[PDB]
């Protein structure tokens, strides 16, 4: 994997109308993957995890990793992560969650659910003042229901 | 093969 | 003085739509992460994050399941993103050099 750098000219012509994003590191990133459960084994989840860790590193993030956590461990550790002092001096934040899920929630390795509303709240303007006015990216690799999409014919 | 998350 | 809503300046990319399943391959991993890494690595230099997530949506819309003899053969997935962003989000990778 390689990330093409932006040009000095691109930066000069775009930085005034974008979020400030020049800190080094650009932000902290968390990649939390649950692969072993009770909820079948998530074959290929190891490839996903490795890919994101590599990507976020190449995008200039300091990457934190967690694997196979219970719902309670996820909540506690996401909160620890949101409360880290580094957020005051970085310009953005990334959180990637990869597991089984249902609409609005994701599973811990114990088959218990963590609500995504609870996750986002940890990073909000009230609970995470260090990230106020800074862009916060979330990527959620999880099912949101058990309905398989059969697809439809194009008319 | 492809499977459901 | 200017105050803030309780929640703002977030973007959330989801592998699938409400009510549905996201797809994953044993060898290549999840369709959505695979696409996300391909687009972000190629386009972070000149495209903002919401616009990259649109390119991801294009890739996912086009893919189909390969799983002969099960309910997943030729199945589909659609990704989405939700945004309370208030500006363009450029990652400006590798600047300054």
């Amino acid at each position: 994997m390689q990330v093409k750098p932006c040009t000095p000219e691109f930066y000069q012509t775009h930085f005034q109308l974008a979020y400030r994003l020049q800190s080094r590191p650009r932000g902290l990133a968390l990649v939390l993957s649950n692969v072993h459960f009770t909820l079948e084994f998530r074959s290929g989840g190891d490839v996903d995890h490795s890919t994101l860790v590599t990507l976020f590193k190449l995008l200039g993030y300091d990457v934190h990793v967690l694997c196979d956590q219970t719902a309670q461990e996820m909540q506690e550790k996401l909160q620890n992560f949101a409360q880290l002092p580094a957020h005051r001096v970085t310009d953005s934040c990334i959180v990637a969650l990869l597991s089984h899920g249902v609409e609005g929630a994701i599973y811990g390795v114990d088959g218990k659910l963590l609500q995504l509303q609870e996750v986002f709240q940890l990073f909000d303007n009230a609970n995470c003042p260090s990230l106020q006015n800074k862009p916060k990216m979330f990527f959620i690799q999880a099912c949101r229901g058990d309905e398989t999409d059969r697809g439809v014919d194009q008319q | 093969v492809d499977v459901a998350d | 003085k200017m105050r803030l809503p309780t929640r703002s300046d977030m973007i959330c990319g989801y592998a699938c739509l409400k009510g549905t399943a996201a797809m994953r391959n044993a060898k290549r991993g999840s369709w959505y992460i695979e696409a996300l890494a391909q687009v972000f690595s190629e386009r972070a230099c000149d495209m903002h994050v919401a616009d990259m997530l649109v390119k991801v949506n294009a890739l996912i819309k086009d893919r189909e399941g390969y799983a002969p003899g099960t309910e997943f053969h030729r199945c589909k997935e659609m990704s989405e993103y939700c945004s309370t962003l208030c500006r363009h989000l450029y990652l400006f990778p590798g600047h300054p050099p």
